[PDB]
């Protein structure tokens, strides 16, 4: 009997673009808070550019 | 005698955003969240129509009102809405199933509101759309594109 | 009291995974217990009895850890079996049968930690076989009571059986006995599949004596509980047992509900997954125990659903099982358990969504495999099972990018419009665009699946094209179009229609212009359709003051959107609500002959429901706020030791009352609609000579059976209403046996 | 194997890479029935696949050196004693690695997890563990190698945001970025992970740690070398090519960048362009490319042609060897078709 994959496959495109969100936000000056979950910004960073 | 591992309600639980243009302390904000039906609805795609948002919302109870999130100066939709129920359970079930899954294929946050008023359905950046949006370094198609402060 | 909750938290901490050894957590944890048990012995106390009611899954862990506390202190194991005798009185008394159960297990397996003496179980389970020796009570009654003997009888049979044999077998031909004569009417309200094969949806009493039965006939040998205890033998052969007290079952009283009767969920075996460990069959203890503690699992931890998942996924056994499989299985029996699942649809949703990303590898080709499984299984399912689907489906498939293999499912494309597949396939595709647009649903699926896919949202008109100028109302419809487009007020809009030609207080032509051009001119979005009739609301009730002109209402309203279900089903809610028709006028639209051909699709039977939902909010919220001013003038007087307050009692009352007569009545409406369709069905049958089951017949049954599961609670207080006046004797047993077996699901 | 001295290694490893070589061409399958010597040699082979992971070699050498005229310039060792030596020991770990990949992968996931839970973590072993991770690039399938970075660098990354200080954050970004540019075929599978990528490169070509530019500017070229063919065409989700996005910013991009780093970023973005087969729309790139220094050439033209005495003028020579030196390496990168870019200046 044949495995149905295709669902699975969708999942692990979720999970490559899930750690390409991840590497996105990817910083070295400080630590961002994730407690807006997919809503997640770089807000230090544009504190100091508006500054 | 009831288990406080049972009780464990950490989805329904208020989040770290609070309101700053609420007229209120923020003990006033936390007691209207407390009791709240209304959930803020954002990371949306910008075609995000509002039928979507009642189709996926209704899962949860029966929908009240659904105000779309509007850019200040175009009035379009600019990523984000509020859904507003009738009872409280539906808002916390929507809160607790709905959170976090997949709308327009992005993944979308709910929080607590402490209530609609005129004017909040409008964002608060500078450009008119969210402050993320203007604030935010990478690219998203839907959701414009890059940051309105890089703009490329 | 932070050592209160210190001890609550330590006796909830054991169980669960830790780097040391079950064993050597238990017996630490008993330790601490009796060192501080002099204090806090009545905080102990309540706490063992508390997660015995509340932890089933963690039985044997804790019955355990009972009989470590037994063997350092009689005294305190004598006193906790008399409040664990107490809690099961108090629960019996308060109609928690479920967590009766959870408590008469609990003392079974003490019964195996030596905290117990087999004799004083075997005379509770001989009291508990002779509560169906009783007459003149219902069968609820016997059946529970069965149901609590025999499932104790995986954790504590051997010893029962070692210690007593007579008495045993004494109780299993009681047993056996009562089982031969029960009734099986509810059986087919209940099975989700009529088909036998491949797997039938057996009797929930039947399924468990056959499970049973097999134990028994291999020396009460089971090869999945977990029995910590046995580590501890040494130990517990010192202890000294105790006695229960002769139990005397609570007398059958007026106000006394039972839990109803259940249908197992069957639809894996062993041959689904050949490669993994060898499933146990269905008249194996083993899937009888591991689908009580994966239900039990879910119970706990239903709110949380990334520990839920976690839970589920690390659920211990003593023998390694196909674990995703049996998973799977149990969710989707919670969810197409019937009348209702345990908890809210979307959740389970959510929770396959949760164990599929816990589990990558294998649960979401487990689940593939299922969801194939259950489409090919479509032509016996329950409407409300299908529905149930549908809805899951494409939930599921808007958080997978929409992607399925539908070239599996080509054979629909061959078959009838009107059959299971194909409508299921369309259903599902409607959903799907529900949550999408129409170019992607059309984009998604095989050219060749083109004719099934949904047609594209939007309005008809009646006053759009030239040909149309013959039509009656047209230059009125021209001048609405014109002043809706100028902002006209509501004495604008009646003066313009003042000029429509009556036919003949209810004009179907003036009706029919102003809902035409009202809903194309904001036919842009829901939003702008409210504010359209938030705005015209004294028109619409001026208009539609009649109940013909609600019922016109709702058919040029149908009319204008039909290509739109969703925009129909939001429009008939904000009507009810702002009361421009009332439940009666829709559950009138909802059999007329204008949705003949739409009678079996989804959105109609929504409506409905949601109607009927409506009334029942209403009518809850109106006794909520009598009940309210009832204690708060309870609370005056007693402060106190009036006349304004007495007349809002009075005519909260009669509010009451009102709204109790509604909802009968539309009760009342949609069966006689029912019987009335189904009759005429039945008859032109038989006249023709042609068989009575078809789709439609099935869909339209199956209907009637929803409406009877989904409000059995407000329907029972019809039952005299309903018995003398439509379901009697004279209707046609088809019908009739519908009302049967409502009535057996509590009788 | 264990004794630290760089000939004894030599040798050992010698005799591991001749092992490992003779099971290969025995059966270069991974794990039908068992090769018989592969059968001998099993119980060892996790072993040696251990030795290698946990030795591994620095890829590359840069050195510093002070050319005739004084420049300082890094430079890349070509065929050293220590590139032949990590040459090696990359083929020993790919021949056992085409043994079984199981056992390789599950040998990385346990450093990983060592390097992440703090009990080995180091610099200097999170540096071994990503040249060892990069080595057998290739030499799994497209599938198993997907997933297994994707694995890979979901743990880093949770590694540099549990992990406090810039030197940390540093280190474990260079490392990610090290891992990610050794693994084109993955770049090119995801357009969403390769813009990414593309873009954190030149937020950190803004990043004055020490080192970060460098790194930022050899990651980029290495990409821009193995995915050319992804900047020129249009990808899905996206309205123009990456290459007039690049363009468009590239003065705010090398704002921060030191002369060299602005040469090597010429050169992959010259890389990026000969990718173009069509000829207009390579002359119109390419005369988009060179506007930057192009626009400084023709200032210093006219002032030489008022005045040859500004020739000179140190500060002039400078601009002039620098916008050479631009040349140079984008005519390099490009090829024939900059012939037009010299046909303007020659
Ligand atoms: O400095 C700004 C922002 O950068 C900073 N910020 C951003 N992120 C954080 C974190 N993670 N921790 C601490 N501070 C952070 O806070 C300042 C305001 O940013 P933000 O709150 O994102 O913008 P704001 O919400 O004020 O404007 P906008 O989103 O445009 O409002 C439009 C409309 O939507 C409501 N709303 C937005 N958000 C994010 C809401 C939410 O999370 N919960 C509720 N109930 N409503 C939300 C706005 O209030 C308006 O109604």
């Amino acid at each position: 009997k044949k495995i149905n994959n295709i669902w699975g496959a969708v999942l692990q495109e979720q999970n490559q673009d899930a750690v390409a969100t991840e590497l996105g936000i990817l910083g070295m000056e400080g630590t961002i808070d994730r407690s807006r979950q997919s809503e997640t910004y770089n807000y230090l960073l544009a504190k100091k550019l508006r500054k | 005698g009831l288990l406080k591992a049972l009780r464990s309600d950490s989805y329904v639980e208020l989040s770290q955003y609070r309101d700053q243009h609420f007229r209120g302390d923020n003990e006033e904000q936390e007691k209207l969240l407390k009791k709240s039906c209304t959930l803020y609805v954002g990371n949306l795609s910008f075609y995000t129509t509002e039928e979507q948002i009642y189709e996926l919302f209704s899962k949860s109870g029966d929908i009240k009102k659904i105000i779309m999130g509007l850019d200040k100066m175009k009035k379009t939709a600019c990523g984000f809405c509020f859904v507003e129920y009738y009872s409280r359970a539906d808002a916390e079930n929507a809160m607790r199933y709905i959170n976090g899954t997949r709308l327009d294929d992005r993944i979308i946050r709910t929080d607590w509101d402490a209530g609609f008023k005129e004017g909040r359905q409008y964002g608060r950046g500078r450009s008119g759309g969210q402050v993320r949006d203007e604030y935010r370094q990478d690219y998203d198609a839907g959701r414009g594109g890059y940051g309105k402060l890089a703009q490329n | 009291n932070e050592t209160e909750d210190h001890l609550e938290s330590l006796i909830c901490k054991v169980g669960e995974k830790s780097a040391c050894s079950l064993e050597s957590n238990l017996e630490g944890l008993a330790g601490v217990l009796e060192a501080d048990l002099p204090n806090y012995k009545s905080k102990i106390l309540r706490l063992l009895c508390t997660v015995a009611r509340l932890l089933p899954e963690k039985l044997t862990i804790y019955t355990t850890l009972v009989g470590l506390l037994n063997a350092r202190n009689y005294n305190f194991g004598g006193e906790f079996v008399e409040a664990m005798i107490r809690q099961l009185k108090e629960s019996l008394k308060a109609n928690n049968y479920n967590e009766a159960v959870y408590l008469v297990r609990f003392l079974s397996d003490l019964v195996n930690c030596h905290v117990i003496a087999a004799p004083s179980m075997v005379a509770m389970f001989e009291n508990f076989v002779s509560v169906t020796q009783e007459e003149d009570v219902p069968q609820v009654r016997r059946d529970w009571y069965v149901y609590a003997f025999l499932s104790s009888l995986p954790w504590v049979g051997k010893e029962l059986y070692e210690k007593k044999d007579a008495e045993m077998d004494r109780i299993f031909a009681n047993t056996e006995s009562y089982l031969k004569r029960r009734q099986k009417t509810h059986v087919p309200m209940l099975q989700v599949w009529t088909a036998d094969k491949p797997h039938p949806q057996e009797e929930y009493l039947d399924c468990l004596w056959a499970q049973i039965q097999k134990l028994k006939k291999d020396r009460w040998q089971e090869r999945h509980i977990l029995r910590p205890y046995l580590a501890f033998d040494s130990i517990l052969c010192e202890a000294l047992q105790h006695n229960l007290p002769p139990f005397t079952p609570p007398p059958h009283t007026e106000d006394s509900v039972y839990p109803m009767p259940r249908v197992i969920f069957r639809m894996f075996d062993y041959t689904d997954d050949p490669e993994g460990p060898v499933m146990p069959g269905s008249h194996s203890v083993e899937r009888f125990v591991i689908e009580e503690n994966l239900h039990c699992i879910i119970k706990s931890h239903w709110k949380e659903r990334k520990t839920c998942a976690a839970q589920l996924v690390s659920y211990p056994g003593k023998n390694k099982i196909p674990l995703n499989y049996h998973i799977v299985e149990v969710i989707f029996a919670e969810l197409f358990q019937l009348p209702a699942p345990p908890h809210i649809d979307v959740m389970y949703t959510t929770l396959l969504i949760e164990l599929c990303k816990l589990q990558p590898g294998s649960l979401p080709q487990v689940l593939a495999q299922a969801t194939e499984m259950l489409y090919m299984r479509l032509d016996t399912m329950n409407t409300t099972c299908v529905d149930r689907f549908i809805n899951w489906f494409s939930h599921h498939l808007s958080n997978f990018q929409f992607r399925w293999s539908w070239e599996d499912w080509s054979d629909c494309l061959s078959q009838d419009p009107e059959s299971p597949k194909p409508k299921f396939v369309r259903e599902v595709l409607e959903k799907c665009m529900r949550l999408s647009y129409h170019q992607r649903i059309l984009d998604i699926v095989p050219p060749t699946f083109s004719a099934l896919c949904p047609a594209n949202p939007t309005c008809i008109y009646k006053y759009g094209d030239e040909s149309s100028n013959s039509l009656p109302g047209h230059s009125v419809a021209l001048c609405l179009a014109v002043a809706f487009k100028s902002k006209a007020t509501n004495d604008e809009i009646f003066s313009i229609l003042k000029d429509v030609p009556n036919p003949n207080s209810f004009n179907p032509l003036k009706i029919e212009v102003f809902v035409q051009t009202l809903l194309h001119l904001a036919a842009k979005s829901f939003s702008h359709s409210f504010s359209a009739l938030a705005k015209f609301h004294e028109v619409f009730k001026t208009l539609a003051e009649s109940d013909e002109g609600k019922l016109h209402v709702l058919r040029v309203m149908f009319e204008v959107w039909r290509n739109h279900p969703q925009m129909i089903a939001v429009l008939v809610d904000k009507m009810i609500r702002t009361q421009i028709v009332d439940c009666a006028a829709v559950a009138n639209w909802i059999f007329s002959s204008e949705l003949s051909r739409d009678f079996t699709r989804l959105f109609v039977w929504e409506i409905l429901h949601s109607t009927i939902r409506k009334m029942n909010k209403h009518v809850l919220k109106i006794q909520k706020e009598l009940e309210e001013a009832k204690e708060k003038l309870a609370r005056q007087h007693k402060r106190r030791s009036d006349g304004v307050l007495e007349e809002q009692i009075e005519r909260l009352q009669e509010k009451v009352e009102s709204a109790q007569s509604e909802q009968k009545n539309l009760f009342l409406v949609i069966f006689q609609r029912f019987i009335m369709i189904l009759t005429e069905h039945l008859v032109r049958c038989e006249t023709d000579g042609t068989s009575v089951l078809t789709p439609w017949y099935k869909n339209c049954i199956e209907r009637l059976q929803q409406i009877f599961l989904q409000h059995h609670q407000i329907i029972q207080q019809y039952m005299v209403t309903l018995e003398n006046l439509l379901f009697t004797a004279e209707l046609d047993p088809h019908i009739l046996a519908v009302f049967q077996q409502f009535c057996a699901l509590q009788a | 194997s264990e004794v630290e001295e760089t000939e004894i290694f030599k040798i050992c490893l010698e005799y591991w890479n001749h092992l490992a070589a003779e099971l290969y061409r025995e059966s270069p399958f991974s794990t039908f029935d068992v090769p018989p010597r592969r059968q001998l040699y099993l119980p060892m082979l996790f072993k040696v696949r251990l030795l290698m992971v946990s030795r591994m070699a620095k890829p590359e050498e840069v050195l510093v050196v002070e050319n005739d005229q004084g420049e300082v310039v890094r430079e890349f060792m070509k065929d050293t004693d220590s590139i032949n030596l990590y040459k090696n020991m990359r083929e020993t770990l790919v021949y056992l690695t085409h043994l079984d990949y199981v056992d390789t992968e599950r040998i990385m996931t346990e450093k990983l997890h060592n390097q992440v839970n703090g009990t080995e973590w180091s610099w200097k072993n999170l540096n071994t563990l990503c040249w060892a991770i990069g080595s057998i690039s290739g030499a799994m399938h497209e599938e198993d190698e997907k997933r297994f970075l994707v694995t890979v660098i979901k743990d880093l990354l949770g590694l540099c945001e549990q992990k406090r200080g810039k030197d940390n954050k540093a280190i474990i970004a260079s490392n990610i970025m090290y891992i990610v540019g050794q693994y084109p075929r993955f770049l090119r599978a995801h357009w969403k992970f390769l813009k990414t990528v593309v873009n954190k490169l030149f937020e950190f070509m803004h990043e004055t740690h020490d080192g970060v530019q460098d790194m930022a500017c050899d990651t980029f070229i290495k990409i821009a070398q193995k995915c050319r063919r992804h900047f020129v065409q249009v990808q899905v989700g996206e309205v123009m090519p990456f290459i007039d996005e690049i363009l468009n910013n590239i003065n705010t991009i090398i704002c921060d960048l030191q002369p060299q780093q602005v040469h090597t970023f010429y050169e992959a973005v010259g890389y990026m362009i000969g990718a173009q087969t069509d000829q207009t729309v390579q002359e119109h790139l390419i005369e988009k490319y060179m506007l930057l220094p192009n626009q400084v050439w023709d200032s210093i033209i006219q002032q030489a042609t008022k005045n040859v005495d500004i020739l000179k003028d140190p500060e002039t020579v400078k601009q002039l060897g620098s916008i050479l030196k631009t040349n140079v390496r984008a005519c390099k990168a490009v090829g024939h078709p900059f012939v037009i870019q010299l046909g303007r200046i020659y």
